């Protein structure tokens, strides 16, 4: 309905920008590091794209030659979705080391954010990683729409098994 | 007809004279020959001695000789001149990571491409007993990714990060002798700028530059999703073809009309460039994903005795399979 | 006060070709 | 150690050496290490091991190798390599200071670390406009420094061993006689 | 600026203003306005299908 164009547009947009080869650095000698993050020469950096629905939940797409960077906001309805969300990407971004693709500290103004460097692209395929993204946008609001219900739920047992007793 | 080698990438592949052996390098330190016994690919032998990622092969056919250069700063020939192969050393005095290399059509220099912003061309000496290099370096101002030689064992196409594509002269007199005059030009010192290209506005890095069998027309790839030839004939003209396809990483003239191409949608393509100067695309060649490749196609070589006579091309890439594709 | 060596001149030696085979070496070196 | 992962001094330490030699460099700029180290995890590296396990080696890649710019922090006292190449480069006569400056070459196996030739000519440009040439930055462009190093680093000690004796093979002063130490047992030479 | 008209509403096809055209569309996604991201996100499928994935490069690497 709305949804679906916009997780095509970011299909899209990672599957021209995910394009990526090898790079020893041209500053210190025989040191392979992304030229996303170490930012030492304007030739190798692509323009950044944004890709938007509303004022509330955009994606910016940062690209190289050997490193892209993809920064997520979600969506925010009141308090409780507000601080679970923010649980949720804590616990994510505490476990790092596991999720191979994983920013530790996001963008500032962004929720959750990606680093992908050509190894993980030569030791993966190319099209699932994008999937995977894909599924990461969606998957998040699934969860957290239903440990809302889940949370609502459980006062309704609290309250009636204290007030059946007296 | 596919072949699955091994499951990690392959980074660079060469052939031989009979297309027997075949050279590889899998993603590490080391290189791998492999030999056909009967209808079954066994590996044949190993050489080791680079200590860091291998980044360039070439085999040398009429000398049977097989030059690695690699990202530790280093080049090595290798010869065969008892059962086992042996190395030989190559003074390059480069300070940052080679990208490429190539022989020259007579097999008595090469070239190699770095990221120090440079071109080294180096040819042997016997008396120690060496390969000895001398350095192109003035108008380029990033690192080279592709090289090319002409026919007649002078000229070199370069293309660079600097979204440029650049023709030098490589004369060397100690070695070659004297050449004809070209169209490209006359006067042909050392080091000498013969031609440059690159003015698109949005112009993007230069992937893979090729030369045709006449030697007058040179062709090239962009990261734009790009695809360009030069003519030098009737005058130095250009025409671009702008592709609605992902980027392509390799490029190679299959005769004096048609070019092959092949990149990151895991399926080679042919281009087709009139007399009259227009480039056409005419159709792939391959009509889980639909192709064979399951990745980036890396590197496109000619199976047959190349430009005079051109049946088959081979493509490897990332994948980690190799491939032979037949015109007919 | 003391010579470049920074040693006593060695007479045993003063009082009793590597060089020219040397230049091609620097030459293709450097 | 400060990770879960123990290895004994005596029987682990040619396993510990190829992680070592596999993955170790020098860092050019401190701070970019530790941004890089901090905010993303592009620095951590799985290694396997003879007995099957996976072990994941992070920011202690350039922590090692930098004991030999600040010696004290293995319990060193000194000046480390960068300090003591200056120290030792001023102190010769004037004149032959220039002849030194230009030619320094490194060899030996410790020295094969990436960044390594890239760190000591930024250390020995601002110990030297610093110390010696205080302000005034005009002149360093005329002070010229070189450093040498050859993928070749390690075997150099051999290499003019190969050289020295193809020059001298005929001529029979180089070596020393057997029969000299059969009546004399000393040599000049 | 003349986005606008475009909101409110393939067309030529010269094979190089489509080019200019999804230039400008993603550089008007950078400003939404509570109505202007649907209708651009709904061309955006349309463009594509007219000029390519590899037009999304051109925008990519316009510098």
């Amino acid at each position: 309905a709305t949804l679906r164009p916009y997780l095509s547009a970011v299909r899209a947009t990672l599957q021209a920008a995910l394009c990526l080869e090898n790079f020893s650095s041209q500053v210190v000698e025989r040191h392979n590091k992304p030229e996303v993050e170490v930012r030492s020469s304007k030739e190798l950096l692509l323009q950044p794209v944004t890709i938007s629905r509303n004022e509330k939940e955009k994606v910016l797409i940062e690209g190289s030659i050997n490193s892209v960077r993809v920064s997520i906001a979600v969506k925010q309805a009141d308090e409780i979705e507000k601080i679970l969300c923010h649980k949720f990407m804590r616990f994510m971004m505490m476990r790092a080391e596991n999720f191979f693709i994983l920013r530790r500290k996001p963008v500032e103004g962004y929720d959750i954010s990606f680093l992908i460097t050509n190894f993980h692209t030569e030791q993966m395929y190319k099209h699932k990683l994008v999937d995977f993204v894909i599924h990461f946008m969606e998957e998040i609001d699934k969860e957290i729409s239903e440990m809302k219900l889940s949370v609502n739920a459980r006062a309704r047992i609290v309250a009636e098994e204290f007030l059946k007793n007296f | 007809s596919l072949h699955q080698f091994l499951l990690e990438p392959i980074t660079c592949h060469a052939w031989n004279r009979d297309r027997t052996q075949i050279a590889l390098s899998p993603n590490n330190h080391e290189v791998h020959i492999y030999k056909k016994n009967g209808g079954q690919w066994v590996k044949a032998h190993e050489l080791k001695e680079h200590n860091g990622h291998i980044t360039g092969i070439d085999w040398a056919p009429k000398s049977d000789r097989i030059v690695t250069c690699g990202a530790d700063r280093n080049a090595y020939v290798w010869s065969q001149k008892d059962g086992v192969w042996k190395p030989t050393l190559v003074i390059l005095r480069i300070n940052r990571a080679a990208t490429f290399v190539k022989w020259s059509p007579l097999e008595n220099k090469f070239a190699v491409g770095s990221g120090a912003r440079l071109i080294s061309v180096c040819y042997f000496e016997s008396e120690n007993d060496w390969w000895v290099s001398k350095h192109i370096k003035k108008p380029i101002r990033s690192t080279v990714l592709s090289l090319d030689w002409h026919p007649n064992n002078v000229l070199l196409a370069a293309g660079s990060c600097d979204f440029k594509c650049r023709v030098f002269s490589a004369y060397i007199k100690e070695v070659d002798e004297k050449p004809a005059s070209t169209p490209w030009g006359s006067k042909m010192p050392f080091g000498q700028l013969m031609s440059e290209f690159g003015g698109s506005g949005t112009g993007g890095w230069v992937h893979g530059v090729s030369f045709s069998a006449s030697g007058s027309r040179l062709a090239w790839v962009s990261h734009d999703s790009t695809v360009s030839v030069a003519d030098a004939s009737k005058s130095v003209q250009v025409s671009t073809l702008k592709t609605e396809f992902l980027p392509l990483l390799s490029v190679s003239f299959v005769s004096e009309n048609s070019v092959v191409a092949a990149g990151h949608d895991c399926c080679p393509m042919l281009f087709n460039y009139d007399d009259r100067g227009c480039l056409t695309f005419v159709s792939k060649l391959d009509i889980a994903l639909e192709t064979l490749h399951q990745n980036s196609i890396t590197q496109v070589s000619i199976y047959e005795v190349d430009k005079q006579d051109c049946r088959k091309f081979c493509t490897t890439g990332i994948d980690g399979a190799m491939t032979i594709w037949d015109f007919k | 006060q003391l010579p470049v060596t920074r040693t006593k001149i060695d007479w045993n030696k003063i009082l009793s070709a590597l060089m020219e085979v040397m230049q091609k070496r620097s030459k293709a070196i450097h | 150690l400060l990770r879960g992962y123990a290895f004994n001094h005596s029987a682990d330490f040619e396993t510990v050496r190829m992680i070592k030699e596999k993955l170790c460099y020098v860092g050019y700029n401190i701070e970019q290490e530790q941004k890089l180290a901090l905010e993303t995890t592009v620095l951590v590296e799985s290694y396997t091991l003879p007995d099957g396990r996976i072990i994941k080696v992070g920011g202690e890649r350039f922590e090692a190798p930098e004991a030999l710019f600040q010696p004290h922090l293995i319990n060193v006292e000194g000046v480390g390599v960068a300090e003591l190449l200056f120290n030792t480069i001023q102190a010769a006569d004037i004149d032959t200071r220039s002849e030194f400056y230009k030619h320094i070459v490194l060899s030996g196996g410790s020295t094969m670390y990436p960044g390594l030739p890239s760190r000591l000519e930024r250390e020995l440009k601002q110990l030297y406009l610093e110390r010696v040439l205080k302000g005034d930055v005009e002149k360093l462009s005329k002070f010229k420094i070189r450093i040498e190093d050859p993928p070749r680093r390690k075997h150099m000690v051999f290499l003019g061993g190969a050289v020295l004796a193809d020059i001298m093979k005929d001529k029979d002063n180089f070596w020393m006689t057997r029969q000299e130490y059969q009546e004399k047992g000393v040599r000049v030479l | 600026i003349v986005l606008k008209v475009l909101i409110s509403f393939v067309q030529s096809l010269d094979k190089n203003g489509v080019d200019l055209l999804m230039k400008y569309i993603y550089k008007g996604f950078e400003s939404p306005s509570d109505n202007s991201s649907a209708v651009l996100l709904q061309w955006h499928e349309k463009a594509l299908a007219a000029g390519g994935v590899g037009s999304i490069v051109r925008v990519l690497t316009a510098r």
